[PDB]
């Protein structure tokens, strides 16, 4: 079974598909991170493209854009205005990906077209927790006997939790030999995490990243990535404390 | 001491 990202926009139809096993379980689809506690909180120097350069296919704020080079997105005030290609997170310029049911990892993501190297896939959106809120969620999810975990360290005191609210990025599985990576980008002075391919991903291939998982649980989940260099377990050999996993 | 759980750590692929 597989589904497209537009299938997640209709909660009633999705909930019915989920009951038949044709879609993953329902969660709250969000367009950007939601902070449980709000925290205290830049033009590039690109020369604007002329209309002829735009017509000829020149890229606005491409590889030489100072903001892009520092993993900062441009705002609406960019010298290239509407044409700026460095607003991918804000404009939801996602890769063409489908959500698929895997043999033993749960649901996952696959490329629906060939994806060039260094292509933005999706932003890892969720609820952003502080350390107190994180520990509360650790206990809740352990009490609920959850199998899948969706915590991602954003900063030392910001953990993204995509368990209850997020987007289809929450389906990207771990691989010990991955084809994607996280990148931390600044958008409106705030940090976000996106997934980007690290190589050409052929159409139909599962998209994976290396979680570098910090396991606090007593038991480690076996890794089913299938790589010749598989580490055997999500989290590797060592168990860490809850405090260490949460970034101190 | 939870049975399962942990935190994903972003890093640049090398
Ligand atoms: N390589 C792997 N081997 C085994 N389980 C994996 C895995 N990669 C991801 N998972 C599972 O997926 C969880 C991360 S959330 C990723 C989406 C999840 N497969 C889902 O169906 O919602 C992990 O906690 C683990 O349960
Ligand atoms: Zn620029
Ligand atoms: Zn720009
Ligand atoms: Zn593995």
């Amino acid at each position: 079974p597989s589904c497209v990202m537009d299938d997640f926009r209709d909660p009633q139809r999705w909930k019915e598909c989920a009951k038949q096993g044709k879609m993953p379980c329902y969660f709250d689809l969000i367009e950007e991170n939601v902070y449980l506690t709000e925290r205290k909180k830049m033009q590039c120097e690109c020369t604007p493209l002329s209309k002829d350069e735009r017509a000829q296919g020149e890229i606005a704020c491409g590889e030489d854009c100072l903001n892009r080079l520092l993993m900062i997105e441009c705002s609406s005030r960019c010298p290239n205005g509407d044409y700026c290609s460095n607003r991918r997170f804000q404009r939801k310029q996602h890769a063409d990906v489908e959500v698929i049911l895997t043999e033993k990892k749960g649901w996952g993501l696959r490329a629906a077209k060939d994806l060039p190297s260094n292509t933005f896939v999706l932003e890892y959106c969720g609820e952003v927790l502080d350390h107190k809120e994180f520990k509360a969620r650790v206990k809740e999810y352990a009490r609920n006997k959850n199998i899948h975990y969706y915590f991602m360290a954003l900063k030392n005191d910001e953990i993204i939790d995509a368990t209850q609210k997020g987007n289809c990025s929450r389906f990207m599985n771990h691989s010990c030999e991955p084809n994607c990576e996280t990148q931390k980008w600044t958008v409106n002075g705030q940090l976000r995490v996106g997934f980007f391919t690290t190589k050409l991903v052929p159409s139909g291939s599962e998209l994976t990243f290396d979680y570098q998982f910090q396991r606090y649980g007593k038991e480690a989940q076996k890794c089913f990535c299938g790589s010749a260099n598989c580490r055997g377990y999500l989290g590797g050999e060592n168990r860490v404390s809850i405090r260490a996993a949460g970034g101190k | 001491a939870p049975s399962t759980g942990g935190v994903i750590k972003p890093h640049r692929y090398r």
